[PDB]
C-alpha cells in the first residue's frame, strides 16, 4: 500500500471552565 | 491522576514507587488509581502497605484488589495473553479514564510496573508540550521501545526509515507517530479528548483483537494524532518475553534493566516505605571467584560489587600488583625480562608498565589457583556489562561441558575477534560453544585445573608480553610463526562462547575512557608516557566489524538467547 | 535574496498530453515563467524508456541556448514534463540553490541504467544517493551552455550516458563546479525511493516529505516504471485535494450543453453476459433516461439463453423510442470479448461518433441524470462511483499489484464511503464509463483492444489505456447508483426473482414490497382500525401476489382436507382446510426473514411497549372454493396474534366475504389486494371467516408468536 500520511490535526479547542 | 495496573509485578515495585515518588510535582495536586488482581506472588501486600504508609500525603487514593481468582481459565502461563486477558485489561483501563473525567482532574498519566521513570522532570516537560496524547521515549536493551512507525494492513509493526534516527537519537523534537503505548499522557481539557474510548470498539473496527491497536484506531477517528519526544534521557524499560516463560524469567529481566541503568548513571535507589527482599549470594557451582582491581580505583569496584550483588554472585576479591609504580629494583628480584624481539604489534613500542602488573596478577591468581588445587575457577576484571541471563546461562553451558565431557582449558567468555572469514569450527554434542582463535581481551575467563598446570610448566617468567597476545601464542593460533618458534608446547585447547557473555562498559575513542594501561611508561626507562590514541586506537569495536558474513549459524542453541515482540 | 523573476523553467513536450497539461496547471500555481520547447515536431527518437532514448531533447537545447549563452543574471531549470510535479515555491528553490552552492546540480538516483561498468568510478557517498540522473538540473546560463554544446550524434542516441562521461572527468567537474543533489533536496525520484515518501497534508495544499532524510523535495519525478505512484500522488499534490477546499480542478471546464442544436450524439451500448437478476426492472428504465431519444443510438448484446424472453418482451418499446437499435443475440456464439471490439469498432467508423457509454447490466442507475453530468464533465474517460450496498466491493482499484491484479490502496474506504469528493486519478474502472468519440478514432486507432490474450477483457482494455498514457478518472461527487450480486442465482424456478431476499434486498423492497408501506410505518395515515384492535395496512405489491400464486399452483398437490394429519407432530387437526405449506415449496426462509424485517417494526410501532423477533412456526395458503370446501366454523387460533394477507382481487375473480367477529358483531366487507391484518387470536377475538359463492379466492396467513 502507498504515501502514508501525516493529517492536518489542528490543536483542539479548550473546554469552558467549570462552575 | 496516576493510573497503575500491577499483576505479578512484587519484584519490580520498590524500585519503580520509590523512582514515581520523587516526581517534582505537588504531592497536594495528585490523585492515584492503584488496582491489582490476578497475581500469583505478594505483589498485593506490598501495594497497600505502600497506600498506607503514602495516603496522607496524596489527594485521593483508590484500591481496587480482587485477589480470587488466581490465573484466567483459558490460559496457557501467566505470560499466554488470551482475550479474556485483554477484555479485562480494556474494561480496567476504560474505568481509570471514566475515573479520571468525573473527577474534574486534566492530564492522566498511564504508568505501568516495569516502566522505571528515572528523570524526576517527566511530567512537567510533558505537561509543557501542549499535545493531547504525548508520550517519551523510553530506551530499552534493544531496538525496542515504546512507539510505532507504521501499520502495514490490519494493525502490525512496520519499520519505517525514520525509527533509527529517532531511537538513536540523531533527530529530536516531538514526531507525530501512529502508535504509542506503556507511559503516556492524555490532556482532559481539551473538547477532542471527549471520544477517546479503551474497551469498546469503533463500529468500523474490523482489525484483530489486540489492546493497543485499539485505542490507537479510537485516536485516528477522533482526529488527534499521538507524539512521542526524545530531548532528553527519561528511563527504561524491558523487552517483552516469549508467551510461554515463566515468572522467574521476567524477574531476572528486569534486574538486567536494573544493571543497565547503572552503567552511566548513579544507582536506582528503591523507597523508603517498602524494603527490598535481601538476596543470599551462590558460587555458581564454581569454586572460586576472582576480580583484580586497584585499590587506587575506587569508583569502578562499588559498581562491580553493586553488580555482583543484584546477580546473587560472590567475589572472592584479590588486589593488584601497582606497577606503574614499580621500579627496576623488584622487577628484576623475580627474573621478569622483556620478551627477546617483542614490540607493539599495532604501534612499535617495547612495553608499558599496566600490562606489566595485569600479566603479574594473573600470573599469582593461575599460581594460586594451582597451589589450592581448585578443579576450576572464574576470573574477572573492572569494567564489565553482563548479558542477559548472564548466571542461569552460564551454568547450562559448564553444566553441559563438563557433563559431556572433554579436554576444556580456557573456555573464553569475553573477547575480540578481528580474523573476521569464514566460520570456524564448532565442537560437536555440545552447544554455545566454538573453536577458539585469535582475540584479545581477557576480560573473564574459565581457567582449569590441568590448562593452569601446563600454563605454568610453560613458565613465562622470561618472556613479556601482554596477555591478552600471550594467551593465543599457547594454541597455536598466532598469525606470526617467530613467537611461536620462541616457544615449545602449545598444549592447551582454548574454546569459547559464539553467544558472548560480557561486554567492556567503554570503548575506544568514547566518553569515560580511562586505561590503566597502554597510557603509562615503558618497562624501562621513565621519561617516555605513551598518550591514550586518539585517531590510532585500533581497538574501537568487533561488531560494527563483523557486520559481514560471518555466519557461524552451524551451531546448537541453547533454549534461551530468545526474546523480543512486535519491534524486532 | 535573488530575484525570483530570473528563473526559467524549460521542459520539452512534442506533444499536449493530460501529463502535460497537469504539470502545466502545477507550474502556473506557484507563479513560473515555463517554455516549452519543440511543441508541434515529431519524435524522432525511439521507444521512451523501453531501452534507449531521449537524444533529440539535448539537440533542442542546445538550438536554444545560442541565445542566452551571453546572458549571466538567469538561472536555468530543465525538467521532463510528463511526469513531473511541482511541489515547492520559486523562492524556497533559489534559496535552497543559494545554499548548494554549486553551479550545477544534478538529480541523483541510486540506478545505473545505460551503462553498468561506470559503476565504480563514482565518487564515493556515505549515506545519499550516489549516482546521476538527467532527469532534471539548475544552474547558471553560462554553465548549462558550456556543459550543452559539446553535443554531437545522432539523433536516437541515449542521452543520460553523455552526461555521465561528461561529470566522470575529474578536471572538468572541477572546474565547473559540478555536483548532485545527495540527499534528494530539491528533486527526488520516485525509483528506489517508493518507502521514504509520505504525503504532508496542510490547510490549504499539500507536500510531500522524505522522512529518510528529513527534507522537502521540490520537484517530484516518477521516472522508470512508477509512473502510476506519481497518478497517484497527483490528486494531492499541490492544490489537488484540500482539508477544507474540496477539489480542485474538479468542477471547471464543463461544457453546460448550450447551443439550442440538440445535445451531441451518444452511441449507447449495454451488454448482458449473465443471467442477472432484475433484468426488465433495468430495460423497463432504459426508456427513462434523461436524453432525446433521436440521438442516441442503442446496442444490446445478449448472452444468455435464459434472458431471450425478457428482451423479446420489451423490444418493441425500444424500437419505438430511440432512433437506431440493433440487436445481437445469443445464437451467434460471440464472446464478450468480440462483442465489446464490434461495439468500439461500431461507434469507432462512424463519423458521427460523438461520445460512447458502455453500460453493464449489472449497475442499477438510480441517478436518472448521470449522463447529462459525465457528458458535461468533459474528460476523456471518466466513470461514476458504484459501489455494493453494505460492502466496500466498488467498481475501481486503488492500485496495483506486482502481479497486475486488485491491491489495496491507502484511501480505498475514504473514497468508497464518500469521506472525499473530487474527480480522482485510479489505475482502473469497469462497469460504466463515458469514452470520448475522437479518443477512439484518433489516439487508439487498433481494433483489438478486448481480445486477443489470455486475460479477461476488462483488465486488458485498462492496460491498453493506461500504456497509451490517457488517464481513467472516476467521479464519486453524486450518488449514482449501485452494483447487484449475480455471484450465485438459481434459475430452476418458475420466477426465480422470489428468492432474492438475501442478496439483493434493496431492489426486493422495490419491486415486491407495497409503494405504500413506508408512508404507513411513518403513521401518516393509510393504516385503518374498522373494528376494535384489528389493524389495516399494506404489505405487498400486485406483483408479488400475482407471481406467487402463480408459483403456488405450479405446485398442484393442494393437500388438506383431512381432520387428521402427517404434516404435524401431533397428527390431528382441530380444524382441515386445503392449504400449500410453505415448507413445502421451500420459501419459509425467505417468508420467516419477512416476517423479522418488515412486519415486526410496524406491529412494534402499532403496540405500544411489545418486543417482537417474529418467530413463527405454521404459515401457509388457503384456496376457498364452493365446490371443494365451505367456509370455516368459529374457532380461536393457537398464537399470540395473525397475519391475514389477500392475494386477489374482490368482484373481479370471486364474490365471497371475510372475517366476521362474534364478540364484536363486526364484518370485514370487502379486503384490498396487497392489505395485511393484523389481530390479537388468542382470547378476545372469537372470529369466523364468510362463506364465498363466485370464483376463487386466496389467503395468506402466518400465526407468528405461537
Ligand atoms: O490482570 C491484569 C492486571 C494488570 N496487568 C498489567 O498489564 C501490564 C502489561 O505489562 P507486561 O509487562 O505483562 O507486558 P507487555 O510488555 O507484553 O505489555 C505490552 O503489550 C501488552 C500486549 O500488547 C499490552 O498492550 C501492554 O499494555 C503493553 O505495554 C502490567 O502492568 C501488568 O501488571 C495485566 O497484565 N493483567
Ligand atoms: C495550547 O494550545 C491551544 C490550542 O487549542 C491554545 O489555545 C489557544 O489560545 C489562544 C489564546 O487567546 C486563542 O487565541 C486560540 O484561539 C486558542 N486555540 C484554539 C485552537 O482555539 C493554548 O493557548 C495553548 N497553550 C499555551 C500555553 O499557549
Ligand atoms: O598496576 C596495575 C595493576 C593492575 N592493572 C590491571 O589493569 C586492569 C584494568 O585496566 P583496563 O581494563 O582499564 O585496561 P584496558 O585493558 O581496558 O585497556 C585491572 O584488571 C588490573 O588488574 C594495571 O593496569 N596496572
Ligand atoms: O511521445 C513522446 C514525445 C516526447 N517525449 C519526451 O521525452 C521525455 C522523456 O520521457 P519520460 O519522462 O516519459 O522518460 P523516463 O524518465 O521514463 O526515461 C519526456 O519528458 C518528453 O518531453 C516522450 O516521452 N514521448
Ligand atoms: C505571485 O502570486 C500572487 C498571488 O496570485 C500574484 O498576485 C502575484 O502577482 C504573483 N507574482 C507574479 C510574478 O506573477
Ligand atoms: C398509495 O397511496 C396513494 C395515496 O395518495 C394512492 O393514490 C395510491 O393509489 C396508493 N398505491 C396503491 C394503492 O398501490
Ligand atoms: O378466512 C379468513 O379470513 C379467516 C380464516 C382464518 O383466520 C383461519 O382460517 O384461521
Ligand atoms: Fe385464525
Ligand atoms: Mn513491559
Ligand atoms: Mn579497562
Ligand atoms: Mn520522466
Amino acid at each position: 500500500a502507498y504515501f502514508p500520511e501525516e493529517r492536518w490535526s489542528p490543536e483542539s479547542p479548550l473546554q469552558a471552565p467549570r462552575v | 491522576l496516576i493510573a497503575l495496573l500491577a499483576r505479578n509485578a512484587a519484584h519490580a515495585l520498590p524500585t519503580t514507587l520509590g523512582a514515581l515518588e520523587r516526581l517534582r510535582h505537588p504531592r497536594e495536586r495528585t490523585a492515584l488509581w492503584v488496582a491489582t488482581d490476578h497475581n500469583m506472588d505478594n505483589t498485593s501486600t506490598v501495594l497497600r502497605e505502600w497506600l498506607v504508609a503514602v495516603k496522607s500525603l496524596y489527594h485521593s487514593v483508590e484500591w481496587r484488589p480482587a485477589e480470587e481468582p488466581r490465573s484466567y481459565p483459558d490460559e496457557e502461563g501467566p505470560k499466554h495473553w488470551s482475550d479474556s486477558r485483554y477484555e479485562h485489561v480494556m474494561k480496567l483501563r476504560q474505568a481509570a479514564l471514566k475515573s479520571a473525567r468525573d473527577m474534574w482532574a486534566d492530564y492522566i498519566l498511564f504508568v505501568d510496573a516495569d516502566n522505571l521513570i528515572l528523570n524526576p522532570d517527566t511530567l512537567s516537560l510533558l505537561i509543557a508540550e501542549n499535545k493531547t496524547v504525548v508520550a517519551p521515549m523510553l530506551d530499552s536493551r534493544a531496538a525496542y521501545s515504546n512507539f510505532w512507525c507504521g501499520m502495514t494492513s490490519q494493525g502490525y509493526y512496520k519499520r519505517t526509515p525514520a525509527y533509527i534516527p529517532i531511537r538513536k537519537r540523531d533527530r529530536r523534537g516531538c514526531f507525530a507517530v501512529p502508535m504509542v503505548h506503556s507511559t503516556f499522557l492524555i490532556d482532559l481539557r481539551k473538547a477532542a479528548s471527549r471520544n477517546l474510548a479503551f474497551y469498546p470498539p469503533h463500529p468500523d473496527y474490523t482489525w484483530s483483537f489486540d489492546d493497543i491497536i485499539v485505542f490507537a484506531f479510537s485516536c485516528k477517528q477522533a482526529e488527534v494524532q499521538m507524539y512521542v519526544c526524545n530531548k532528553e534521557e527519561y528511563g527504561f524499560l524491558p523487552v517483552p518475553l516469549r508467551a510461554h516463560s515463566t515468572l522467574q524469567d521476567e524477574a531476572e529481566s528486569f534486574m538486567h534493566v536494573q544493571l543497565e541503568v547503572m552503567v552511566k548513571h548513579p544507582p536506582a535507589e528503591p523507597s523508603r516505605f517498602i524494603s527490598a527482599p535481601t538476596k543470599t549470594p551462590d558460587k555458581m557451582g564454581f569454586d572460586e571467584v576472582f576480580m583484580i582491581n586497584l585499590r587506587r580505583r575506587q569508583d569502578r569496584r562499588e559498581r562491580m560489587l553493586r553488580a555482583l550483588q543484584a546477580q546473587e554472585i560472590e567475589c572472592r576479591l584479590v588486589e593488584a600488583v601497582d606497577g606503574k609504580a614499580m621500579n627496576t629494583s623488584q622487577v628484576e628480584a623475580l627474573g621478569i625480562q622483556m620478551l627477546p624481539g617483542y614490540r607493539d604489534p599495532y604501534h612499535g613500542r617495547p612495553l608499558t608498565k599496566g600490562e606489566l602488573g595485569c600479566f603479574l596478577s594473573h600470573y599469582n591468581i593461575w599460581k594460586e589457583v594451582v597451589d589450592r588445587g581448585l578443579q576450576k575457577s572464574l576470573v574477572f576484571e573492572d569494567d564489565l556489562r553482563f548479558e542477559i541471563f548472564f548466571k542461569r546461562r552460564l551454568m547450562n553451558l559448564m553444566r553441559d561441558v563438563e557433563r559431556e565431557g572433554l579436554d576444556w582449558d580456557l573456555i573464553y567468555v569475553g573477547r575480540k575477534r578481528m580474523q573476521v572469514e569464514h566460520p570456524e569450527k564448532a565442537v560437536p554434542r555440545v552447544r554455545n560453544l566454538v573453536e577458539a582463535d585469535y582475540s584479545y581481551w581477557t576480560l573473564a575467563y574459565v581457567i582449569s585445573l590441568q590448562g593452569a598446570r601446563k600454563l605454568l610448566a610453560a613458565e613465562p617468567l622470561s618472556k613479556m608480553l601482554p596477555v591478552d597476545e600471550f594467551l593465543p601464542v599457547m594454541f597455536d593460533k598466532h598469525p606470526v610463526s617467530e613467537y611461536k618458534a620462541h616457544f615449545s608446547l602449545r598444549n592447551l585447547h582454548a574454546f569459547s562462547v559464539e553467544p558472548l557473555l560480557i561486554y567492556p562498559t567503554h570503548y575506544t575513542g568514547d566518553d569515560g575512557y580511562v586505561s590503566d594501561t597502554e597510557t603509562s611508561v615503558v618497562w624501562n626507562n621513565e621519561h617516555v608516557k605513551t598518550d591514550w590514541d586518539r585517531a590510532k586506537s585500533q581497538k574501537m569495536r568487533e561488531q560494527q566489524a563483523l557486520s559481514r558474513e560471518a555466519k557461524n549459524s552451524d551451531v546448537l542453541q541453547s533454549p534461551l538467547d530468545s526474546a523480543a515482540r512486535d519491534e524486532l | 535574496p535573488v530575484n525570483p523573476e530570473k528563473l526559467l523553467v524549460i521542459t520539452v513536450a512534442t506533444a499536449e498530453t493530460e501529463g502535460y497539461l497537469r504539470f502545466l496547471r502545477s507550474a502556473e500555481f506557484f507563479n513560473y515563467t515555463v517554455r516549452t520547447l519543440g511543441l508541434g515536431e515529431e519524435w524522432r527518437g525511439g521507444d521512451v524508456a523501453r531501452t534507449v532514448g531521449g537524444g533529440q531533447k539535448v539537440r533542442w537545447l542546445k538550438k536554444e541556448m545560442e541565445k542566452y549563452a551571453d546572458r549571466e543574471d538567469m538561472i536555468i531549470m530543465f525538467v521532463d514534463s510528463y511526469d513531473v510535479i511541482l511541489a515547492g515555491s520559486p523562492t524556497e528553490l533559489l534559496k535552497k540553490f543559494v545554499q548548494s552552492g554549486s553551479r550545477l546540480l544534478f538529480s541523483a538516483e541510486s540506478f545505473c541504467w545505460p551503462e553498468w561498468g561506470l559503476a565504480e568510478q563514482y565518487p564515493e557517498v556515505g549515506t545519499g544517493k550516489r549516482f546521476l540522473n538527467s532527469g532534471g538540473f539548475i544552474g547558471f546560463a553560462t554553465t548549462i551552455h558550456q556543459i550543452v554544446r559539446q553535443w554531437k550524434y545522432k539523433d536516437d542516441d541515449d542521452d543520460q550516458l553523455f552526461y555521465t562521461r561528461l561529470y566522470l572527468d575529474p578536471g572538468l567537474r572541477e572546474k565547473l563546479s559540478l555536483n548532485l543533489d545527495h540527499k534528494s533536496r530539491i528533486f527526488q525520484n520516485l525509483n528506489g525511493a517508493l518507502d521514504e515518501v509520505v504525503l504532508k497534508f496542510d490547510r490549504n495544499r499539500v507536500r510531500i516529505r522524505n522522512v529518510a532524510y528529513d527534507t522537502l523535495p521540490i520537484v517530484v519525478h516518477g521516472n522508470g516504471p512508477t509512473k502510476l505512484q506519481l497518478n497517484y500522488l497527483g490528486n494531492y499534490v499541490p492544490n489537488g485535494w484540500t482539508p477544507e477546499g474540496g477539489c480542485g480542478f474538479c468542477n471547471q471546464d464543463r461544457r453546460t450543453l448550450p447551443g439550442g442544436q440538440p445535445p451531441p450524439r451518444v452511441f449507447l451500448a449495454v451488454f448482458v453476459e449473465q443471467p442477472t437478476p432484475f433484468l426488465p426492472r433495468f430495460l423497463q428504465r432504459l426508456l427513462l433516461l434523461d436524453y432525446p431519444p433521436d440521438r442516441v443510438t442503442l446496442f444490446l448484446h445478449n448472452n444468455e439463453v435464459f434472458h431471450e424472453p425478457h428482451i423479446a418482451d420489451s423490444w418493441p418499446q425500444l424500437q419505438d423510442h430511440f432512433s437506431a437499435v440493433k440487436l445481437v443475440g445469443p445464437e451467434e456464439a460471440l464472446s464478450p470479448g468480440e462483442a465489446r471490439d464490434m461495439a468500439m469498432d461500431l461507434c469507432r467508423q462512424d463519423p458521427e461518433c460523438e461520445f460512447y457509454f458502455s453500460l453493464d447490466a449489472d449497475a442499477v442507475l438510480t441517478n436518472l441524470q448521470t449522463l447529462r453530468i459525465l457528458i458535461e464533465e468533459n474528460r476523456k474517460v471518466i466513470a461514476p462511483m458504484l459501489s455494493r450496498h453494505g460492502k466496500l466491493w466498488s467498481n475501481f482499484w486503488g492500485a496495483l499489484s506486482p502481479d497486475e491484479y486488485y491491491a489495496r490502496s491507502e484511501d480505498y474506504v475514504e473514497l468508497v464511503q464518500r469521506k472525499r469528493v473530487g474527480v480522482w486519478n485510479v489505475p482502473y474502472i469497469s462497469q460504466a464509463y463515458v469514452i470520448r468519440g475522437d479518443t477512439l478514432r484518433m489516439e487508439l486507432p487498433q481494433r483489438d483492444v478486448f481480445s486477443g490474450s489470455d486475460t479477461d477483457p476488462d483488465m486488458a482494455f485498462c492496460k491498453s489505456f493506461r500504456d497509451k498514457g490517457i488517464f481513467l478518472h472516476l467521479s464519486n461527487q453524486h450518488e449514482f447508483g449501485r452494483l447487484l450480486a449475480t455471484s450465485r442465482y438459481d434459475t430452476e424456478h418458475l420466477h426465480p426473482d422470489l428468492w432474492q431476499i438475501f442478496d439483493n434486498p434493496v431492489d426486493w423492497k422495490e419491486q415486491y414490497i407495497h409503494e405504500n408501506y413506508s408512508r404507513a410505518l411513518e403513521g401518516e395515515g393509510i393504516v385503518e382500525q374498522p373494528c376494535p384492535d384489528v389493524y389495516w395496512f399494506p404489505l405487498l405489491s400486485e406483483q408479488m401476489c400475482d407471481e406467487l400464486v402463480a408459483e403456488m399452483e405450479h405446485y398442484g398437490q393442494w393437500s388438506g382436507g383431512r381432520h387428521e394429519d402427517s404434516r404435524l407432530a401431533g397428527g390431528y387437526e382441530n380444524v382441515p382446510t386445503v392449504d400449500i405449506h410453505m415448507k413445502q415449496v421451500g420459501y419459509e426462509d425467505q417468508w420467516l426473514q419477512l416476517l423479522r424485517t418488515y412486519v415486526g417494526p410496524m406491529t412494534e410501532s402499532l403496540f405500544p411497549g411489545y418486543h417482537t423477533k417474529a418467530r413463527a412456526v405454521m404459515n401457509f395458503v388457503v384456496r376457498y372454493r364452493p365446490d371443494e370446501q365451505p367456509s370455516l366454523r368459529p374457532h380461536h387460533d393457537s398464537s399470540t396474534f395473525t397475519l391475514n394477507v389477500a392475494l386477489n382481487h374482490k368482484g373481479l375473480d370471486y364474490e365471497g366475504g371475510g372475517c366476521r367477529f362474534l364478540r364484536y358483531d363486526c364484518v370485514i366487507s370487502s379486503p384490498r389486494k396487497g392489505w395485511a391484518l393484523l389481530h390479537p387470536g388468542r382470547l378476545t377475538h372469537y372470529h369466523e371467516g364468510l362463506p364465498t359463492t363466485w370464483g376463487t379466492r386466496y389467503i395468506m396467513v402466518s400465526f407468528v408468536d405461537p
